[PDB]
């Protein structure tokens, strides 16, 4: 679960987007307007995935490991770049670890969808825009499965019960 | 004090709005699904239907929602120098053979085309330089190499690609936003029902939600649109009741929506009796893949034995029946032999990470020592912190302690290692049976549609076609996304008009918030009051119930006929008592709702898995009274319709054509 640092906290002043509350994907973080502070309306709904403790400016959301079974001292702290992630792991005896990673490889927000890709062509192929031919199956067959349904291998008549036309 | 004066720290709750919406392309949902058909349809419209109003509609926000809200570490569905068949035959042997072939293949000659358009969008892939050493995708775009290059992935195995997936979703939700635009989504609502026309019979018309920001009922008039929502969790009793109760392996947003949906409006359902689950590490259940790979860890019982060894002869007759053949055995047969090393208390399954890693560092030099951790590491760090806080947590750096596996609780899904779902439409071609294609009321067949003619769904949606994963999410939504832009032209002039007001669809959303209202005088604490019923407390209600009569983990996935029966009767009380939900603010307005659609799809997971006969998935879920599995009665789907009219299921069987050879 996910807790907000009070004295970091300055409840997004600006830009009228809150923006823990913006992009928890459980609708777990909310603003106390009054306050000026945030916290996790519901903490055993939190799926820890780190949103949220990305997204804020100050840097306010740290998050506890679940209390019914994670021991105190440990925690995970992200600090999410342009285009690089920095992770530093802090363990409970007092072992720190630091890693970096990619994220993205362009821009943020540069994406053009469709520039430079082909328009659309059949409406009735199977071709998506991008595509201009699709595999057909190597080998390719039509065995039905069929089910006996009968409750019975029983047969009472001296020959097989297999024609039955009654 | 008293607690009926305490504020109530959701959003607000008060008299909805009512806000409508004529749209012609409706889409509920922004995760991988939605997000590949967004993709496609803009196109297909713009230059098709340029005048046609296309809507997107996510619980969250699109920059997160989802199950790769925290990203990812592979993309596991790409061919690239596989052929579709294999793809299909591999697919079938994990998911105990009876799968729609069709759906897997039409997957596969699709799939690859997306992970392209990923790495050209931002998402770095990671790629083999010359010596087979790895580079992650920073270094292998300075290198100048790509899979726009054709310069093969790093791959831990036949079918999967290694990522810096961190900001995955992001990437995609961006692709999604940019070809949309911040008019054609509107974000935080809640779809809660999904209306059929009023007019022509099975088509269906609109769609019913609320603004979790605002009080607001929103009604959706549409044409064609897809329901892909994800799958279901939290329908079991999970490991951690506590806090834990959020630390499940699929998102615990996931309220099984897209499943009862549809199946409510009358889409024909399929496979609904598979489950999944997944053996992950205990508690935080992060991935296990890389470090049994990567630095040769194994599961190990309390002896120290190999169970897997020891227990080969529970696969004599599955392998006989041509199942297991061969150290390729079924995910679900691989927990199986994990169950018995559980049940007769041979545990803990651990993890010796302690001394695999002592004797792998001899044969590194220290720097190849670094990448091999940091590699592993990212494994949680990019799919999985939960679990690293817990390391962090519980001392339990692999150099110095090792780690527990355990089986989790069940989660209903259609696009990862599982295949409940939605019976859709076969593409229309001469290697597609007939049963498998819809065909509407105009006698043409669009792809991926539903029974419910006008309605599509895609990833987690469609059932009988597991293994799509992000990549095929993405590639099943692109596929859709061009079938409403067709259907649309075809249905160009069409109106739809439902059988109930606006004002009867706005009293039933809100039908909770008035509970509450109407019956809070009762009591001094607005939890403990007879009058209604609080959605925390339903949700447990439930999740017990399951748990111990629907083969949850607290009976070691064990059911029958006379438990499921058991189940069905408590199941048709809190059905009643469901009716008298109450909701104090919109954060619990959605959990009741969530948990109303939780209800409707695990009951439906159960009258499954009580029709069929046999144990199909065993590791997975055992009958009791029906141990084996059975080619002769049961080689086929299950299916089931809901009567909406008649409040009435059908489950029947569904023949299987076989397809790929083998
Ligand atoms: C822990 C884990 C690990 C995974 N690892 C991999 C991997 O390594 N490789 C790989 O390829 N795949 C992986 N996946 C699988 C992959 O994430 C899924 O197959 C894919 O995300 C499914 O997408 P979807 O179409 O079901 O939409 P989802 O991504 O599941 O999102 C569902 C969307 O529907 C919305 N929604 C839900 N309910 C409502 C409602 N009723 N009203 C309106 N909107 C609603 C949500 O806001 C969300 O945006 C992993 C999944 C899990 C979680
Ligand atoms: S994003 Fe951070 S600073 Fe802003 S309200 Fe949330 S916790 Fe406070
Ligand atoms: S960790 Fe994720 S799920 Fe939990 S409150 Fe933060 S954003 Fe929401």
């Amino acid at each position: 679960p996910t807790y907000v640092d009070p004295s970091k906290c300055d409840g997004c002043k600006g830009g009228e987007k809150t923006a823990c509350m913006y992009i928890c994907p459980n609708d777990l973080m909310i603003l106390d307007p009054e306050e000026m502070k945030a916290f996790n309306q519901e903490p055993e709904a939190c799926w820890e995935c780190y949103s949220c403790i990305k997204i804020c400016p100050q840097g306010a959301i740290t998050a506890r490991p679940y209390a019914d079974f994670a021991p105190m001292g440990g925690t995970c702290i992200p600090l999410r770049g342009s285009e690089d992630i920095m992770w530093t792991i802090k363990f409970r005896n007092g072992s720190v670890k630091r890693f970096k990673f990619p994220i993205r490889t362009t821009p943020e927000g540069s994406i053009k969808p469709f520039e430079g890709k082909p328009e659309a062509g059949d409406l009735e192929n199977e071709l998506l825009f991008t595509e201009t031919a699709l595999t057909v199956p190597q080998v390719a067959l039509g065995q039905k499965a069929q089910i006996a349904d009968a409750e019975t291998s029983q047969c009472w008549f001296d020959l097989p019960c297999e024609g039955g036309n009654r | 004090k008293i607690p009926s004066k305490e504020t109530p720290r959701g959003v607000a709750i008060a008299e909805p709005i009512i806000v409508e919406h004529s749209v012609d392309l409706l889409m509920v949902g922004g995760g991988m699904g939605n997000c590949g058909a967004a993709f496609e349809a803009v196109r297909w419209a713009d230059k098709y239907a340029p005048e046609a109003k296309i809507l997107l509609v996510d619980k969250a926000s699109l920059e997160r929602s989802g199950a790769v809200a925290q990203g990812l570490s592979a993309i596991n569905t790409y061919l690239g120098d596989n052929n579709a068949d294999d793809y299909v035959r591999m697919v079938r042997t994990d998911l105990m053979g009876l799968v729609r072939e069709d759906l897997i293949y039409d997957l596969g000659r699709h799939v690859d085309d997306s992970v392209h358009l990923f790495e050209e969008w931002g998402l770095p892939v990671w790629i083999k330089d010359e010596h087979g050493h790895n580079l992650d995708g920073a270094q292998a775009k300075a290198a100048g190499k790509s899979l726009r290059n054709g310069d093969k992935p790093v791959r831990s195995g036949r079918w999967q690609i290694m990522i810096n997936g961190e900001s995955y979703k992001v990437i995609v939700a961006e692709a999604a936003k940019n070809a949309l635009g911040q008019d054609r989504i509107i974000e935080r609502i809640f779809i809660v029902k999904l209306l059929l026309d009023k007019n022509t019979p099975n088509r269906i018309a609109g769609a019913v939600g609320f603004n979790l920001r605002a009080n607001e009922v929103h009604i959706f008039k549409a044409n064609a649109m897809v329901v892909a929502c994800g799958g279901a969790v939290n329908v079991y009793r999970p490991r951690s009741v506590g806090e834990g109760m959020g630390r499940a392996w699929y998102p615990v947003w996931n309220a099984g929506s897209t499943y009862t949906m549809c199946a409510q409006v009358g889409a024909e359902m399929t496979m609904m009796e598979n489950r999944f689950v997944p053996a992950r590490f205990k508690d935080g259940y992060g991935p296990v893949g890389a470090w049994f790979l990567l630095f040769k860890a194994k599961a190990t019982n309390c002896k120290g034995e190999d169970y897997c060894a020891t227990n080969r002869a529970m696969l004599k007759p599955y392998e006989e029946r041509g199942y297991a053949k061969g150290h390729v055995i079924p995910t679900c047969l691989r927990n199986h032999m994990m169950l018995r090393e559980m049940r007769e208390g041979r545990g803990p399954i651990y993890m010796d990470t302690k001394t695999a890693l002592q004797t792998s560092f001899a044969t590194m030099s220290p720097a190849q020592q670094k990448h091999l951790e940091a590699e592993a590491w990212e494994d949680f760090l990019d799919m999985c912190v939960g679990q690293a806080n817990l390391w962090a947590a519980t001392n339990c750096a692999p150099e110095e302690r090792g780690s527990e596996i355990m089986p989790t609780e069940p989660y209903l899904l259609g696009s990862h290692s599982g295949c409940c779902g939605i019976w859709a439409s076969g593409p229309d071609e001469a290697w597609v049976p007939e049963d498998y294609k819809v065909r509407a009321a105009n006698g043409k067949v669009y792809n991926r549609m539903t029974t419910v003619e006008g309605l599509w769904t895609c990833a987690d949606g469609v059932g009988a076609s597991g293994h799509k994963f992000s990549s095929g999410s993405h590639a099943e939504g692109r596929i859709v996304g061009k079938q409403m832009v067709r259907w649309y032209l075809d249905h160009k002039d069409f109106k739809p008009e439902f059988v109930e007001t606006a004002e009867e669809l706005k009293t039933l959303i809100y039908r909770p918030y008035y509970n509450y209202e109407k019956g809070k005088g009762a009591s001094t604490c607005p939890v403990v009051n007879p009058e209604y019923i609080s959605p925390k407390n339903f949700m447990m209600r439930l999740i017990k119930c399951t748990d111990e009569y629907g083969g949850g983990v607290g009976t070691y996935y064990n059911t029958s006929k006379a438990l499921l029966d058991t189940g069905f009767w408590l199941m048709e009380m809190l059905e009643e008592d469901s009716l008298k939900l109450a909701a104090r603010d919109l954060h619990e307005l959605l959990r009741c709702w969530e948990n109303y659609h939780r209800l409707w799809t695990v009951r439906l997971h159960m009258q499954h898995i009580a029709f069929r006969e046999e144990s199909r998935y065993p590791g997975f879920y055992y009958r009791a009274d029906f141990l084996g599995l059975d080619d002769s009665k049961w080689k086929c789907f299950v299916n089931s319709k809901y009567d909406p009219a008649k409040k009435e299921t059908k489950i029947f069987k569904k023949p299987y054509y076989q397809i790929i050879p083998d």
